[PDB]
RNA sequence: GGUAUG
RNA sequence: GGGGUAGAAUUCCAGGUGUAGCGGUGAAAUGCGUAGAGAUCUGGAGGAAUACCGGUGGCGAAGGCGGCCCCCUGGACGAAGACUGACGCUCAGGUGCGAAAGCGUGGGGAGCAAACAGGAUUAGAUACCCUGGUAGUCCACGCCGUAAACGAUGUCGACUUGGAGGUUGUGCCGGCGUGGCUUCCGGAGCUAACGCGUUAAGUCGACCGCCUGGGGAGUACGGCCGCAAGGUUAAAACUCAA
């Protein structure tokens, strides 16, 4: 009969779902700024933040530009998230930052 | 509706009954439209559609004969 | 036509009490308007059922 | 102005009604009033319930009268409360014919 | 129990759930039985099927008070409206009356408003 | 609105005899009857907007019948103006 | 049940 | 305009019966429920709104106006007369009325619901969906003065083939007329066309309001009004070749 609260207290403690959040090479500053106060929201409660890059057709060709945002984002959540995992290579046409909070 | 059922008349017939009753009387009708509020433009613009179909029929099912 | 008259006023009501429209009784516009208005007072007075 | 003031009287009172009749038809002849009818229905089956009633007791009064001895009469049934339902309506002219 | 031997089968058919109350004809609650109850979960209520079983499940419920006659009270839109009825004939309760009492507010209230959906 | 004892006293009184009920007097006399009786029934009644517009063209009726005796026949306007209690 | 992008 | 009143429904409260779900969605979950919910019955409280009738029906200057009853009150139409004797039409400025939202003070608060809280959906979802929920929605008084406030069609008068309806009078012997309002179709004519078409967007006359490429802009400045929100009057530079 007891079960009803019993499931409560089960709920009571949330699952960690993982927000993404897609950055692209040419992301502009205010537009990354958006996606920044998106992500800030995200890990403050506690959920994870898989932080994608796509690259588009010949922007392949300068892997580098890419890698400059991701980092941006990681050294930008510093004090709040801890990198679950950071892309070596693109996978297809994207580079999956896994962030997570502290 | 108020079926009572009859003596010597089988369920099925009397549940025939409850139905014709119920559809004529409009109840489920009348529920339908009761579960989200109209406001009274909405109420006007479907009542002049209404009318204008019910007209346009009289000028078609007539007008042709 | 009066609200007192509750046998004529009988043949413009449902089974359900409700007011017949006069697109299925036949009535003049000015006669159910009158009869609506009988129908209503009726209903006050408990001379006729609102509903059931 | 021509009136027609039925009431019905709560069924245990209908001993009440031809002495409450007169109190109030006295009122209106006391000022100048007619009584162009007075058909006590006598108690009848309410078509619902009135505050527990199932049957209660009708009268109907049409009435040539002034407008303040009927508002006189509207504060009496008012207060008086053997009497369950009023209505007060006007008529154009006086109603002497049977009603049903 | 007390044998009631006619009794009032009320129908609460919503479009989401179908209740079904067996009361005696003073309208004591003998035993119930809803469409949710009677394994079917989410949309799978909202059947006509759903309802028959709950009827039965209902019927079951009130075999102690050994009921014959029963009054059917039918309220509201939903799915198991006739077939919660038809149920409760095969059970084997005759069915003097059945009655439709769905609420109509001869106007009453402002409802929510429509659905965007 | 009056009732036709008070309309046919003051065409009387107004009037040349009991069929001039067209004069300007009776006319006047007759409005000024009603916009009088219906002061009682605005300073209970402030907020009757729509019968108040039927009272404005009373007030703006009479202004013009005033104005059309005044140029016609001013001896008319000036008995009549007093009889009646008004200002012009 | 949202038919993001050939 | 005022006052009264009725039945239905929703919520809540108190009981009775009853027992494990209810509720909700595309699917869920939040929520509610063993301190007994939901369902059902009885009684009470309270607010708001008036099913059917109900109609391209009616009334109103427009905004708008829908239970019933009374009270106070405005306008319209017809029938015959009788009366006044051009007393008329229009109207810058002016004055008033003016949906909803909003504002002030004080009431009220069922239902609904901006904001908001939570649950979802999603790449994200500051939404749509779900559970709630405050202002507000209601009343009084005062303010505000705006809406696709629309017939996107100023007011008044006259004239100009028809057809089918509706509604409300009335005359005459179901028929035959004759007024008012109104829906639809269409002729001439008009119109860029769409369409309008005796309720004209036709043919004329009186008076008023208004327009003069797009954007900038119904914005700025100034004035007036407003407690405020703002409203009203109302530009220009510039840029485009629509
Ligand atoms: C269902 C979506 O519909 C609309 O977006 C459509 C988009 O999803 C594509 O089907 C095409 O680009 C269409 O041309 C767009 O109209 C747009 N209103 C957003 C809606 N999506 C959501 N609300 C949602 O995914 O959530
Ligand atoms: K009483
Ligand atoms: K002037
Ligand atoms: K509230
Ligand atoms: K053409
Ligand atoms: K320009
Ligand atoms: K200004
Ligand atoms: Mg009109
Ligand atoms: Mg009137
Ligand atoms: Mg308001
Ligand atoms: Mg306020
Ligand atoms: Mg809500
Ligand atoms: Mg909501
Ligand atoms: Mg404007
Ligand atoms: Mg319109
Ligand atoms: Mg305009
Ligand atoms: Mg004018
Ligand atoms: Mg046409
Ligand atoms: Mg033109
Ligand atoms: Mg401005």
């Amino acid at each position: 009969e007891k079960s009803k609260s019993s499931k409560e207290q089960k709920k009571k403690q949330k699952v960690i779902q993982v927000k993404e959040i897609k950055f692209r090479p040419g992301t502009d500053e205010g537009d990354y700024q958006v996606k920044l106060r998106s992500l800030i929201r995200f890990l403050e409660e506690g959920d994870k933040a898989k932080i994608t890059l796509r690259f588009r057709g010949r922007e392949m060709a300068h892997q580098q530009i890419g890698m400059e945002v991701l980092n941006r984002v990681k050294d930008d959540l510093q004090e709040l998230a801890v990198v679950e995992s950071f892309p070596t290579k693109i996978e297809g046409r994207q580079m999956i930052m896994v962030l997570a909070p502290k | 509706p108020v079926i009572k059922v009859r003596e010597n008349e089988p369920f099925d017939v009397a549940l025939r009954r409850f139905k014709r009753s119920c559809e004529k009387a409009g109840v489920l009708a009348e529920v339908r439209r009761r579960e989200f509020y109209e406001k009274p433009t909405t109420e006007r613009k479907r009542a002049k559609a209404s009318a204008v179909k019910r007209h346009a029929k009289k000028l078609a099912r007539e007008n042709a004969r | 036509i009066d609200y007192k008259d509750i046998a004529t006023l009988k043949n413009y009501i449902t089974e359900s009490g409700k007011i017949v429209p006069s697109r299925i009784t036949g009535t003049r516009a000015k006669y159910q308007r009158q009869l609506a208005r009988a129908i209503k007072r009726a209903r006050y007075l408990s001379l006729l059922p609102y509903t059931d | 102005r021509h009136y027609e003031i039925v009431f019905m009287v709560h069924p245990d009172q209908s001993e009440q009604v031809p002495g409450m009749i007169e109190r109030y038809t006295a009122a209106i002849t006391g000022a100048e009033g007619k009584i162009h009818r007075l058909e006590d229905w006598g108690r009848r089956q309410l078509a619902y319930p009135i505050n527990k009633l199932h049957k209660a007791h009708y009268v109907l009064m049409n009435v040539e009268a002034p407008q303040e001895v009927i508002d006189e009469l509207e504060t009496t049934f008012r207060f008086n409360d053997a009497v369950i339902r009023s209505m007060v309506m006007r008529t154009k002219h006086a109603v002497t014919e049977a009603s049903p | 129990r007390k044998q009631v031997s006619d009794g009032v089968a009320h129908i609460h058919a919503s479009f989401n759930n179908t209740i079904v109350t067996i009361t005696d004809r003073q309208g004591n609650a003998l035993g119930w039985a809803t469409a949710g109850g009677s394994g079917f979960r989410g949309s799978r209520k909202s059947t006509p099927f759903a309802a028959q079983v709950a009827a039965e499940r209902c019927a079951d419920a009130v075999k102690e008070y050994g009921i014959k006659n029963l009054e059917v009270m039918v309220k509201g839109p939903g799915p198991g409206r006739e077939s919660t009825i038809r149920a409760l004939n095969a059970a084997g309760f005759r069915i003097t009356n059945i009655t439709d009492v769905t609420p109509i507010p001869h106007x009453g209230c402002r409802p929510p408003k429509k659905r965007r959906v | 609105s009056l009732s036709t004892e008070a309309t046919a006293k003051i065409v009387s009184e107004f009037g040349r005899d009991a069929n001039d009920t067209g004069s300007t007097e009776v006319q006047v006399a007759l409005l000024t009857a009603q916009i009088n009786h219906l002061q009682g029934h605005f300073a209970e009644h402030k907020k009757d907007h729509h019968s108040r517009r039927g009272l404005l063209r009373m007030v703006s009726q009479r202004r013009k019948l005033l104005d059309y005796l005044k140029r016609k026949d001013v001896a008319r306007y000036t008995q009549l103006i007093e009889r009646l209690g008004l200002r012009r």
